RNA sequence: UUGACAUUGUGAAGAGACAUAGAGGGUGUAGAAUAAGUGGGAGCUUCGGCGCCAGUGAAAUACCACUACCUUUAUAGUUUC
């Protein structure tokens, strides 16, 4: 991203020596840990499926990963939560009823 | 360490487990009293999280809020005035039960101090909330330096004036642009633009 | 009235500046969508407590309505707007009036 | 990885106890509409042979009828016409050009239906036969889509050592799937069962 | 006042189809022959037997599989009545 020098165009900005800092501890929050990954798998394991990942689960199997985002929008909030929680679920029945 | 295993499960709600237990009580929680004395904290990890250290004075009250919008007062309807205000039905009432809950119990223990609260349960009756109180006289956080600013006397009744984790939600108190209309209090930002201020030499 | 369903008017068409053929239709209102910028402020305005907000209409007299003519060209195929006058009796239709024939009472 | 299983190694060779030629059969599946225009319409060349025999009616004309007695199966012309129509069948696949499209019309009642002929998808009416000779007779693969999902291919012989068949189960994975039409699904690697001809299925 | 969702669970009926196997079913011409389609392919089993070939048809088989098509739930949890 070295600015180009003028006052306009595609890198807007002047020419200056950058350093790149060291980084900050966080902007890694969100990333889990060994002991965050031990626990969630063994309460999943646990706790099992609330209802609409049981529907879900019935959707995928049948009706198809089109109609899975249709209703887990809809069931939830946002699209890009309807993603991830499709891809949890296609985890869930092929890591599990296959072998 | 097992703070994060009851941390985890109780994100796990409508789970078959956690759903049986929500169900046995709210049953035996809808056969106590309104607002009545929790022995022991139902989850140890949202109290703990929220400043209770089990030693002598740290107290849980738990309570039932009744629970939905405002049906205003002003009898048979009537409001008296301009059809933008003629509502009775749909009115919604700007603090949340959670604070409702609070206040109550500020009240009724006054002696105490509320610290912070959190949700235990719902029918669609009643909301069941426990608040976290503190004890501020007592000789276990009068000293103890962690806790003894809830012994200064401007902490009385926080819980009234919006100052608890429900409250500063409630008051719209955050930073940001989308927090402009109550950011450093929602009057004092009214106030201090609704004044003409003059100088001696006027600019 | 009547007017013929074709036209050799005038095209602006940056191709064509010049009168060709056009043919001739009847304009429509379209329909009133929604998520245009009026109807989403007047929705929100509608919404809660108030009653009828913007003012709603009652008086009208004017029986008829301008007509307008949606002309199109047959090379560029560009749409230009054109109006008349007010009339009850509108037809784009044929069937000329006769020279005066035998009138058959 | 495709290494813990056969799926072209030398772990399924003693399974089968036919001592002819098997070949190694790979069959991709991906979910597609009854169209004929999708799917990977595609036949490319495969490095090693499949090992098969297969002999060329090589019906030419003036211009390319001279490169086929050097090295080709069968020498034929335009002027054999009663055999190819109503008798004889002993071919595998035939080779033609694009100098002489009027003598396809006949062609058609008996060579069309057991895959003896072309009419859309399979490179056999060729113009270059000096050159596409060396690729014919190593025996290439057969990348047809059928009506609702299967595809149904080979890849080589099981009887023939992992060292030719290394990047040949390969290259062929980059066929099916970069060809591919925008009515595909994901993970377009979703099931491989492959076997050859005799033994047990192998899967990833 | 009437509807939907929530409070709101547990048994026993009737259909829609999924974990989970398998028996069988699927007859317009021609072709040993009921080839719903495809892939390998000239051979396998001690032998017999079929098969390559031959011939046929839009489809050539002995031998191993996939999608499928109509049943069969005996095994597990969900649907609207």
């Amino acid at each position: 991203t070295v600015k180009t020098g003028i006052a306009i165009g595609l890198n807007k900005g002047k020419k200056v020596t950058s350093m790149t800092p060291a980084p900050k501890i966080s902007y890694k929050k969100g990333a889990a840990s060994n002991r965050t990954k031990f626990v969630r798998s063994l309460v999943r394991e646990i706790a099992g499926l609330s209802p609409y990942e049981r529907r879900l689960i019935d959707l995928i199997r049948n009706s198809g990963e089109k109609r899975a985002r249709k209703v887990a929008k809809k069931r939830l909030g946002s699209f890009t939560r309807a993603k991830a929680k499709v891809e949890e679920m296609n985890n869930i029945i092929a890591a599990s009823r296959r072998h | 360490g097992a703070y994060k295993y009851l941390e985890e499960l109780q994100r796990k709600k409508q789970s078959d487990v956690l759903r049986f237990l929500q169900r046995v009580r709210v049953w035996e929680y809808r056969q106590k009293n309104v607002i009545h004395r929790a022995a022991r904290p139902t989850r140890p990890d949202k109290a703990r999280r929220l400043g209770y250290k089990a030693k002598q004075g740290f107290v849980i009250y738990r309570v039932r809020v009744r629970r939905g919008n405002r049906k205003r007062p002003v009898p048979k309807g009537a409001t008296y005035g301009k059809p933008t205000n003629q509502g009775v039905n749909e009115l919604k009432y700007q603090r949340s039960l959670r604070a409702t809950a609070e206040e109550r119990v500020g009240r009724r223990a006054a002696n105490l101090r509320v610290l912070n609260s959190y949700w235990v349960n719902q029918d669609s009756t009643y909301k069941y909330f426990e608040v976290i109180l503190v004890d501020p006289q007592h000789k276990a956080i009068r000293r103890d330096a962690r806790y003894n600013w809830i012994c200064d006397p401007v902490h009385k009744h926080r819980e009234a004036r919006g100052l608890t984790a429900t409250g500063k939600k409630s008051r719209g108190i955050n930073k940001g642009h989308k927090f402009n209309n109550t950011k450093a209090g929602r009057r004092k930002t009214w106030k201090r633009q609704n004044t003409l201020s003059l100088w001696r030499y006027r600019k | 009235v009547n007017v013929p369903k074709t036209r050799k008017t005038y095209c602006k068409g940056k191709t064509c500046r010049k009168h060709t053929q056009h043919k001739v239709t009847q304009y429509k209102a379209g329909k009133a969508s929604l998520f245009a910028q009026g109807k989403r402020r007047y929705d929100r305005k509608q919404s809660g407590f108030g009653g009828q907000t913007k003012p709603v209409f009652h008086k009208k007299a004017k029986t008829t309505k301008k007509v307008v003519l949606r002309l199109e060209c047959v090379k560029c195929k560009t749409r230009a707007q054109l109006t008349l006058k007010r009339c009850k009796h509108f037809e784009l239709g044929g069937e000329k009036k006769q020279k005066g024939q035998a009138l058959q009472f | 990885v495709k290494e813990l299983l056969k799926y072209s190694n030398e772990t399924k060779k003693r399974n089968f106890l036919e001592t002819v030629e098997l070949q190694v059969g790979l069959k991709n599946y991906d979910p597609q509409r009854d169209k004929r225009f999708s799917g990977s319409l595609k036949l490319p060349n495969c490095p090693r042979p499949n090992m098969s025999i297969c002999i060329f009616g090589d019906a030419f004309d003036v211009d390319r009828a001279k490169s086929c007695g050097v090295d080709a199966m069968s020498v034929d012309d335009l002027k054999k016409l009663n055999k190819n129509k109503k008798l004889i069948k002993k071919l595998s696949k035939k080779y033609n050009a694009f100098i002489a499209s009027e003598v396809l019309i006949k062609q058609v009642p008996r060579l069309l239906g057991p895959q003896l002929s072309k009419a859309g998808k399979f490179p056999t009416p060729v113009s270059h036969n000096d050159d596409l000779y060396g690729k014919v007779t190593d025996v290439r693969s057969t990348i047809k889509f059928q009506l609702k999902k299967v595809l149904c291919l080979a890849v080589a012989v099981g009887n023939v050592e992992m060292e030719e068949d290394v990047l040949v189960n390969q290259i062929l994975m980059s066929v099916n799937f970069f060809v591919s039409l925008l009515k595909k699904n994901w993970q377009n690697v979703g099931s491989l069962v492959v076997k050859s001809s005799m033994g047990p299925a192998f899967r990833l």
